[PDB]
RNA sequence: GGUGAAAUUCUUGGAUUUAUUGAAGACUAACUACUGCGAAAGCAUUUGCCAAGGACGUUUUCAUUAAUCAAGAACGAAAGUUAGGGGAUCGAAGAUGAUCAGAUACCGUCGUAGUCUUAACCAUAAACUAUGCCGACUAGGGAUCGGGUGGUGUUUUUUUAAUGACCCACUCGGCACCUUACGAGAAAUCAAAGUCUUUGGGUUCUGGGGGGAGUAUGGUCGCAAGGCUGAAACUUAAAGGAAUUG
């Protein structure tokens, strides 16, 4: 609640200890529950995984890509938005991508995120209709809303 | 058996442009536009520029190093006329004469695929 | 009998709003409130539990899918891009 | 032209002619019997294909179809029957 | 390409719809072949292939869903997977494998 | 006030071994001066230049050919096959009236690195003794005939390097096997080889390049 | 009660087919009416084909042609080109000298 | 006056006399 | 840069200009024609998949199933409109520099809508062969696209086989053309505008001097722009169409 993008529950086994240590990422787009979810440096360029950006080919489409090396998402993190990398910079091992907004960026190839759009995508697209509704969707964010007119007070 | 070069002879319509070459292409050697000579400028495509220039050209070109210049020949091309200048021929007797050696020739207008819109409107350009 | 002309499931607001936004609205309520059908179990049994969210009713997988409708187009050339991205490293 | 007998006309202007647009109408199409490579026995067969057919007893190709008369293939002799 | 012999074959010899029919069928030895759904869960699939190596029956994968594997055998209800019994009329068994 | 023409230190690059000769190109670039040596600035560029000036050989004017060079030795460097094309004068001729053009090409692989495109072309003659003017093709004989040319394109390369590519396009030999492979399906006529262009360049590769000494 | 009016005259065609623009003055124009030229011509004129030989490298040399199709808007072809007009039979006839 | 103008003529005071009828209803 | 010539304009805070690369849309050059398909509107790069359609072949089958058609209905250029994308050239508006007595027009330099596409609308066009559709019959001539038939024909491989490609003769279905008028027409022109005062093969639609007016009103469809349907009073001796001189 407050983030129209859904969420996505997923859960791994810990190397160091007999348990399941549970992630949540922000679900991208055509997952579904009981898909496996391949992560790391060799893993598959199939929808939900978590390669690194040096791995990865240019015009790929990934989202939740972490500003630098393990930050744990960054950039792209919204409903529907998505980055795509657009070309390496093997030398000093960067990467250069193209971010939700239009402005470009230069960051580690060690820089991991996840394949696919995200979801909710067409969220803005309907209006909001009547002001009840956008009450509600505010009351679980914060308390910014209505908005008095400078000029009126 | 002696040095070479290119020319690139770009002629439109009312300008004229031949500047010789290294035979990589980068490395130039005179420009000599068609307003450069004359002081007129509505004959900046004519040929007493043309020729008047292609000697300059080959004037700062002898002070280098060139004997022989291939002669390859261009226009506006694309979506403009596509067809020679006025002036190339000025030019190409010209070179020919003031001291060089002639290479081959051959043509290298940017001609389209078929491109865009060409300039002027639908109907047309009308005087 | 046919019970209205043109407004459909979005005469539920009824006069107001604005006849182009109840049109605008209409257009997504639709898809909203459709049935679609699954990838897996192959029945007309998926609808969404939240935006985003979409569910199987038989079978019982759900699927993370776009705001008003399953696969949002952007969504449906993404995975294609990937598809034929994937042909130049491996196969 | 002007005066003449199309009643009887000659072969050699009328087998010229379209089938339709003859006095009577009639096919150009002739039956044959192909003698197959394998079998001695005949195969009574129609000179225009539209099917691939094969041999009555052993069973291998004897002619196949086209945009007209059939394709006769190999060497293989035919009569006019 | 393989609708036609469906069609043949669902009409002359004799086949299978379900899943517990064709298990039954695997088990005893009547099954000539089996055309798995591409949809049909991987569980089930992996599961009909075990009895397939066992039964040495010659499995198929079928190009196309549920929905699709019923429209080829010209039932209105879908069916994950059809094993086959007896191939009449067709010819189905060595066209294929 | 400035006089840069002639601080210039003046260069020549040579042709490769797979041709005839190797003295072609005589240029100039700059002085190896503080900062930006010219032994690195100059390799990205290129040379078009007629075969018949690096053949020995005057009837082929046609075919202007791209040269790219790698290393540096000394100011008399060595270079290697880049591209080709036929010349623009030339196409216009073969191009005619009462005829069919055809064209085509296929993105094949050599036995390295060097990946590219080819680009064919053929014509239709009015054949031997025509009365018709134009003797056009078919129209599922020219998408035929696309086939089978682009077969021999695949088939002929996957060779070593462009030792043999190029070998093959000095005197093409290719066309040899697109006339009889064609002759059949079409009559045709002229039959070249229009490009070539490296769509993956190499990777620098030195042991290619400088064994090829005269 | 009812009453009213008028229409016109003729020619010839085909369909349809995209204009070329023309080559001097950018009108639009299609391929049916065109009015189109081949430019075929040398590179050097008469009076530079003995000045170029006698400073040519190369025995033979070359020479080749600058080929190009020329497309007029008929407005453009009778302000300079060969078209003109002719007579009430003249205009009937197609051959081009 | 030509009859492409004309037609124009017509159309720009049919939809004038549409707001003049209008104002009314 | 740019023209008829000038100017706007941008210019060593390297301009135009050649060579090496990259990015985005753009349109399928030349070949491309009295050439090809589609009911039209309209469609030109390669390759694959998805159905569809013509002609042709046919001692295949069906057996009058059909010809046109008020109502009603699919498609329907270009420009517009609706909300996203895309947004390079060209470019309604607009700004401009000239021009000129004036120029908000032609000529220039930029430039928002658009041009492109997604889902919706829109229904007009000189939507033109301003020539309804089906059927029959009448004049010659070649040339061409697509099958088909035959010929000890020529050409191409592996002399030879098979096809393809040609050549020849013929015949079906077309895009059309050349020559006459045998006829037709007010002529121009027409192989159909023919076979119609010697007036009738079937059928649909439209027009009855020009304007007023394709306006007004009323219906109807459309978000709108507009679309379809569609008068009146009143006015007027000619409008007009072909040719003929000048």
């Amino acid at each position: 609640s407050g983030r129209g993008a859904p969420l996505a529950k997923v859960v791994f086994r810990d190397p160091y200890k007999y348990r399941l240590r549970e992630e949540i990422f922000i679900a991208n787009e055509g997952v579904h529950t009981g898909q496996f979810i391949y992560a790391g440096k060799k893993a598959s360029l199939n929808v939900g995984n978590v390669l690194p950006l040096g791995s990865v080919p240019e015009g790929t489409i990934v989202s939740n890509v972490e500003e630098k090396p393990g930050d744990r998402g960054a950039l792209a993190r919204a409903s529907g938005n998505y980055v795509i990398i657009i070309g390496h910079n093997p030398d000093e091992n960067k990467t250069r991508v193209r971010l939700p907004s239009g402005a470009k960026k230069v960051i580690s190839s060690d820089a991991r995120g996840v394949i696919g759009v995200i979801a909710g995508g067409g969220r803005v697209d309907k209006p909001l209709l009547k002001a009840g509704r956008a009450f509600h969707k505010y009351r679980l964010k914060r308390n910014s809303w209505p908005k008095t007119r400078g000029v009126a007070m | 058996s002696q040095v070479f070069g290119v020319a690139r002879i770009y002629a439109s319509f009312n300008d004229t442009f031949v500047h010789v070459t290294d035979l990589s292409g980068k490395e130039t050697i005179a420009r000599v536009t068609g307003g450069m000579k004359v002081k007129a400028d509505r004959d900046e495509s004519s040929p007493y520029a043309a020729m008047l220039a292609a000697q300059d050209v080959a004037a700062k070109c002898k002070e280098v190093g060139i004997t022989a210049v291939h002669v390859k020949i261009r226009a506006t091309g694309g979506t403009r006329t596509k067809t020679p200048g006025p002036g190339g021929q000025a030019a190409l007797r010209a070179l020919a004469r003031s001291g060089l050696r002639i290479g081959r020739i051959e043509d290298v207008t940017p001609v389209p695929s078929d491109s865009t819109r060409k300039k002027g409107g639908r109907r047309g350009r009308r005087l | 009998a046919k019970r209205t002309k043109k407004v459909g499931i979005t005469g539920k607001y009824g006069v107001r709003y604005g006849s182009s936004l109840r049109r605008q609205v209409k257009k997504l309520e639709i898809q909203q409130h459709a049935r679609y059908d699954c990838s897996f179990c192959g029945k007309k049994t998926v609808k969404r539990g939240a935006a985003g969210i979409w569910t199987c009713s038989c079978c019982k997988k759900t699927v993370a899918g776009g705001a008003y409708t399953v696969s949002t187009a952007a969504a449906a050339t993404v995975r294609s891009t990937i598809r034929r991205l994937r042909e130049m490293v491996e196969a | 032209v002007l005066v003449q007998d199309l009643l009887h006309p000659t072969a050699a202007s009328e087998a010229r002619k379209h089938k339709l647009k003859t006095l009577v109408q009639g096919p150009r199409s002739y039956f044959l019997d192909v003698k197959c490579p394998g079998c001695l026995n005949i195969t009574t067969v129609f000179s225009h294909a539209q099917t691939a057919v094969t041999c009555e007893s052993c069973s291998t190709i004897l002619c196949t179809p086209t945009g007209g008369k059939a394709k006769l293939s190999e060497g293989t002799s035919f009569r006019r029957k | 390409s393989i609708n036609q012999k469906l069609a043949l074959v669902i009409k002359s010899g004799k086949y299978t719809l379900g899943y517990k029919s064709t298990v039954k069928s695997l088990r005893q030895g009547k099954s000539k072949l089996i055309i798995i759904a591409a949809n049909t869960p991987v569980l089930r699939k992996s599961e009909l292939e075990y009895y397939a190596m066992l039964s040495k029956t010659k499995v198929y994968y079928f190009q196309g869903g549920n929905n699709e594997l019923g429209t080829a055998v010209g039932k209105l209800f879908r069916v994950g997977v059809v094993s086959i019994l007896e191939a009449g009329d067709s010819d189905i068994l060595t066209t294929l494998a | 006030v400035v006089d840069p023409f002639t601080r210039k230190e003046w260069f020549d690059i040579k042709a490769p071994s797979t041709f005839e000769n190797r003295n072609v190109g005589k240029t100039l670039v700059n002085k190896s001066t503080g900062l930006k040596s010219a032994s690195d600035a100059l390799k990205g560029r290129v040379v078009e230049v007629c075969l018949a000036d690096l053949q020995g050989s005057e009837d082929h004017s046609f075919r202007k050919i791209k040269l790219r060079v790698d290393e540096v030795q000394g100011k008399n460097l060595l270079t290697n096959f880049h591209g080709m094309d036929f010349t623009t004068d030339k196409l216009r001729s073969m191009v005619r009236k009462w005829q069919t053009l055809i064209e085509a090409n296929v993105t094949v692989k050599t036995s390295d690195d060097y990946v590219l495109r080819i680009f064919a072309i053929a014509f239709t003659r009015k054949q031997a003794n025509q009365v018709k003017r134009h003797s056009y093709a078919q129209s599922s004989h020219i998408r035929a005939i696309r086939k089978v040319i682009s077969e021999i394109l695949t088939k002929e390369v996957q060779g070593s390097t462009l030792a043999q590519l190029t070998s093959k396009l000095i005197p093409e030999v290719i066309n040899k096997e697109i006339e009889n492979a064609t002759k059949d399906i079409f009559p045709l006529q002229n039959i070249h080889v229009r490009k070539v262009k490296l769509l993956k360049q190499p990777k620098f590769d030195v042991g290619a390049l400088m064994a090829l000494h005269g | 009660p009812k009453k009213r009016a008028s229409n016109g005259r003729n020619k010839k065609g085909r369909g349809h087919v995209k204009p070329v623009r023309c080559v001097n003055c950018s009108k639009s124009i299609p391929k049916d009416k065109a009015i189109k030229r081949m430019a075929i011509r040398n590179i050097v004129e008469a009076a530079a084909v003995r000045d170029l030989s006698e400073a040519s490298v190369y025995p033979e040399y070359a020479l080749p042609k600058t080929y190009n199709k020329l497309h007029y808007c008929v407005s453009c072809a009778i302000h300079a080109r060969i078209v003109r007009v002719r007579s009430r039979e003249d205009r009937k006839n197609r051959a081009p000298p | 006056m030509r009859a492409k103008w004309r037609k124009k003529r017509t159309r720009r005071l049919k939809r004038k006399r549409r707001k003049v009828r209008a104002r009314s209803k």
